[PDB]
RNA sequence: UACGGUGCUGAAGCAACAAAUGCCCUGCUUCCAGGAAAAGCCUCUAAGCAUCAGGUAACAUCAAAUCGUACCCCAAACCG
RNA sequence: CGAAGGUGUGCUGUGAGGCAUGCUGGAGGUAUCAGAAGUGCGAAUGCUGACAUAAGUAACGAUAAAGCGGGUGAAAAGCCCGCUCGCCGGAAGACCAAGGGUUCCUGUCCAACGUUAAUCGGGGCAGGGUGAGUCGACCCCUAAGGCGAGGCCGAAAGGCGUAGUCGAUGGGAAACAGGUUAAUAUUCCUGUACUUGGUGUUACUGCGAAGGGGGGACGGAGAAGGCUAUGUUGGCCGGGCG
RNA sequence: AGGACCGAACCGACUAAUGUUGAAAAAUUAGCGGAUGACUUGUGGCUGGGGGUGAAAGGCCAAUCAAACCGGGAGAUAGCU
RNA sequence: UAAGGUGAUAUGAACCGUUAUAACCGGCGAUUUCCGAAUGGGGAAACCCAGUGUGUUUCGACACACUAUCAUUAACUGAAUCCAUAGGUUAAUGAGGCGAACCGGGGGAACUGAAACAUCUAAGUACCCCGAGGAAAAGAAAUCAACCGAGAUUCCCCCAGUAGCGGCGAGCGAACGGGGAGCAGCCCAGAGCCUGAAUCAGUGUGUGUGUUAGUGGAAGCGUCUGGAAAGGCGCGCGAUACAGGGUGACAGCCCCGUACACAAAAAUGCACAUGCUGUGAGCUCGAUGAGUAGGGCGGGACACGUGGUAUCCUGUCUGAAUAUGGGGGGACCAUCCUCCAAGGCUAAAUACUCCUGACUGACCGAUAGUGAACCAGUACCGUGAGGGAAAGGCGAAAAGAAC
């Protein structure tokens, strides 16, 4: 099994945009931003086990980080990866 | 703009070209040269 | 340590409010005091579209040079500058001339 | 490398001179020859790298006291 | 007309690359000299 | 908090660590991160507290 | 019908002929210039193990991780 | 009660120069007599920056081509919508690899960038967007070739190379149709599938290799035959009778 | 069958004109040669400087080649400007 | 140490703290992802893939640790072959890589000068490579000197641009001897007597001092100009403190400091003292470094270019005597003097500055000084090695311009 200490440091924040929006609303489909290393059992078993819902299968990507700029010093933000999780029929969050 | 003027100055400075004065300008020097011998 | 510290009174040795009495309100790492009612600066803000919008000519204080107040000794009513001495263990400041702890 | 594994020498470096004195540089070889010496002892033939005077000291201190040598100094053989 | 340059990364990395200078003694040197002047990047690695 | 920390038995501290990692520490990034905690400091409070708790942790087990 | 569309419903849905440079074809015929390797795959056993382990077949159940995935790509995004 | 510096004026010395003072400036300057020099620039096709000149001149990058109405706007030849016109159509269409790396999509701004204007943009700013057991990589295997324990060799650095180990551009398991997003899709959803391993039960049972054999395993050209993609025509179905 | 014939893709580059502060530090347009072969092309690899490679021109080796490029000896030396 | 803080651009929000568990400074600890010698195998650096063992009250999956090569040592195994060696496996210890200069060693140019050029020079320089230390190297006479003497090595000033070497050209260039810096001698080749006897090395402890945080630290007011005073004028005070910096113009007395006097829970450097371990004093007698010295040939180093050339080093061929002996004393012989090679260790004077602290400059002040006063080895250029910029200053205070 996955210990807890790992299982807590997965799950980052909920996503939220109209794409996740759409995806709760209409797919069942919780979207999620996950830390960089967390593979999808990891974060299959985190939602299991920290929001106590059921999940049928989760779907990660990684997102690549936007070149911005201040004034004239640019600057790439950062990597981050983002779980599709799938939930079964009995869910609420 | 300051560094691709700087650079764009630099472009023949270590040229070869020896029909093309100054590495880039056409003329007839050859058949000048090649008269006056 | 420090001498003009905190919730202190002093007055103003130097410029524009030479001879004012006042209370240190804060004391700024930079070496500056801000003393009530002393530096008064006629700032003018903008109304942002945020949180309330106060507009007009705002009457601010001003960071002063800790060297330009001295702490008011108010038993001779002067000026006075400050030592410090040891009192049971404990770093006390202390007036100088008459020696009086504060 | 051409190193006599008894005296240790190495190719050491010299001129050509020529009649009209023209320094040339060149390299100075030892007589390295690769010979197999009986060690009564060991009871076995131990081959060397020697040089051709490496044998002459082998042929005066005998085998054994170079061996123990060359074991000494941490020389394979 | 076919200029000079045209790109691999393949062959960026196993040419000019960090395990390629490394693996001999004069691309420790070349690595050498380009930390002691101080430099952003040393090798061409991404 | 650190000479109260000090003085439990080492499977208290791991209770108390999974506490503040699960309780607190999860509940406030994913609240944190929702629009809500007015409060951030606590995010500060609880991190170092964790730090804490793995430093005694790791002091009270063996060296 | 925020005139952008959004839902609902939805007939016939066949045959003849022509036909590839694609497929049968890693074929067939022929020709000298005589046309990769190694694994997966199928088999044979040696040492060993032999009423165990392993093999085969059926059924059930679990797993299949990680990284890429936008966009240009004969070009205003690549080399010039 | 105003230094250096800057800019005028007046006086003065044979000259390099000096002195006084108005205005700007806003905080430093330095007699005299000595001392030391990065001590004096018009030239070096001198170096650096600035600014002229030609000159409001050539040009504005395929001779595929535009015209009008309406909208937005402070402003429309260029943006958006519509109707016409022209151009490519073995490409100037579509899908990728390499390469790039957010240029993708939406809202918003017009300073600079766009050889013009710009409300527009691959520009600025912010937000969004890339979902895989089956596609590709990783992975298993190897070619050319690299590296290479020992080893042979070499003044030292190091060269070569056996075992091995890497190295695709090659060999090796498996998914298709339809729908959907502003932006992803053989990845999401619907339907119908397939593949390879682990574990467990049951029935039968000889299994077992860095070893043997097969197979993988592979040339150029040519010739037909059988097909299909695809197309054309008829039938059918819906619509039209101008 | 063919280093066979005509001719697109594909490889090339014979002539002319334009261009020559170019649209382009070698191209465009109209014709032109090869086009199953000593062909052409993708991806990777190997050869290195008095050295490579060369159906040989002193050609090519990153717009550089009768001896590459970078750094150093180095402020070479310059009876010359 | 502390009344204020949560690093900067950079304000905010949310808070922590005010007499002590805010913050800041120091000692010692803890954590210390991945790459990199990179070390489990691989690799296109920051990634891919494992094996082995231990443990995991959902042990159908996780967590931790170990696994590189080489050298040395030991154990267990182990061929052709009998014994045995090679080899194999495991364990223990060490190494590996980076770094600016200084140092020793292995290799080693050419441009240049000679008004050409080849001997020569440049120059054993540049560069490449190996190794080591805080310094290295050398070093305790087979050395000079000269019939008197000196007494290891290293460095400095003379000697002395001298004697000499030199296509006797260009150039190269000593020693003896003198003055100083510093000064230190020892051990093995070997037995007996005798033992821990000085000696250092490794460690404990104690003392002293220094480093890493700190503490206290004198003495001024009035008036005029002014936006502002530290300036002018007038009158006072400190000074073992008038070094310096800031403060609204130029401050001994406003602030931080300076002189001066103190301070360490802990970790440390140095110096004494001392405990233990290892080590060996001292005496008598003996020995007193062989393919070596020397030689022939080739080359190199010595200031010395083979010359009449001593001496040292050795690639090659040889080859003694061994204290009634041998080396040197600049061809060589004799006489005389001096020294003991073929084994080794050794402080100081000496060379250098990646790096830290304090101080100083007839050094620079933004085209100067570092390439770099500013987020500079950056932007940018180049496949790459590599090349490589420009760019400081509002104000006293943002009061940086409400409307």
């Amino acid at each position: 099994m996955i210990r807890e200490e790992r299982l807590l440091k997965v799950l980052r924040a909920p996503h939220v945009s109209e794409k996740a929006s759409t995806a709760m609303e209409k797919s069942n489909t919780i979207v999620l931003k996950v830390a960089k290393d967390a593979t999808k059992a990891e974060i299959k078993a985190a939602v299991q086990k920290l929001f106590e819902v059921e999940v049928e299968v989760v779907n990660t990507l990684v997102v690549k980080g936007k070149v911005k700029r201040h004034g004239q010093r640019i600057g790439r933000r950062s990597d981050w990866k983002k779980a599709y999780v799938t939930l079964k029929e009995g869910q609420n969050l | 703009m300051d560094i691709n003027w700087r650079h764009n100055q630099s472009t023949f400075y270590h040229f070869t070209s020896d029909h093309r004065i100054s590495g880039w300008k056409e003329t007839n020097a050859m058949y000048v040269a090649l008269n006056s011998q | 340590a420090a001498k003009i510290r905190r919730d202190d009174e002093v007055i103003v040795l130097t410029g524009k409010d030479k001879g004012k009495r006042g209370k240190v309100k804060n004391v700024l790492s930079s070496g500056k005091v801000i003393v009530e009612g002393i530096n008064l600066v006629k700032k003018h803000q903008k109304p942002v579209p945020a949180l309330n919008q106060p507009g007009g000519i705002v009457e601010k204080e001003a960071a002063i040079q800790v060297s330009n107040v001295a702490i008011f000794n108010a038993a001779t009513g002067k000026a006075d500058r400050v030592g410090f001495r040891f009192e049971d263990g404990k770093k006390v400041r202390f007036f100088k001339s008459n020696s009086e702890t504060i | 490398s051409r190193v006599c594994q008894v005296t240790g020498k190495r190719p050491v470096t010299g001129n050509n001179r020529s009649h009209a004195l023209n320094a040339t540089k060149r390299r100075f070889l030892p007589n390295l020859h690769s010979h197999r010496f009986w060690v009564e002892s060991e009871k076995r033939f131990v081959t060397l790298r020697v040089s051709a005077k490496g044998m002459r000291v082998i042929d005066k201190k005998g085998i054994d006291t170079v061996l123990a040598e060359l074991r000494a100094r941490g020389e394979k053989y | 007309m076919k200029r000079t340059f045209q790109p691999s990364v393949l062959k960026r990395n196993r040419s000019h690359g960090f395990r390629a200078r490394m693996a001999t003694k004069n691309g420790r040197q070349v690595l050498a000299r380009r930390r002691a002047k101080g430099r952003a990047r040393l090798t061409v690695s991404k | 908090m650190k000479a109260k920390e000090l003085r439990e038995k080492s499977v208290e501290e791991l209770n108390t660590e999974l506490l503040n990692l699960l309780r607190e520490q999860f509940n406030l990034r994913m609240q944190a991160a929702s629009g809500q905690l007015q409060q951030s400091h606590l995010l500060k409070q609880v991190r170092r507290d964790v730090a804490r708790v793995k430093t005694l942790l790791n002091e009270k087990a063996g060296a």
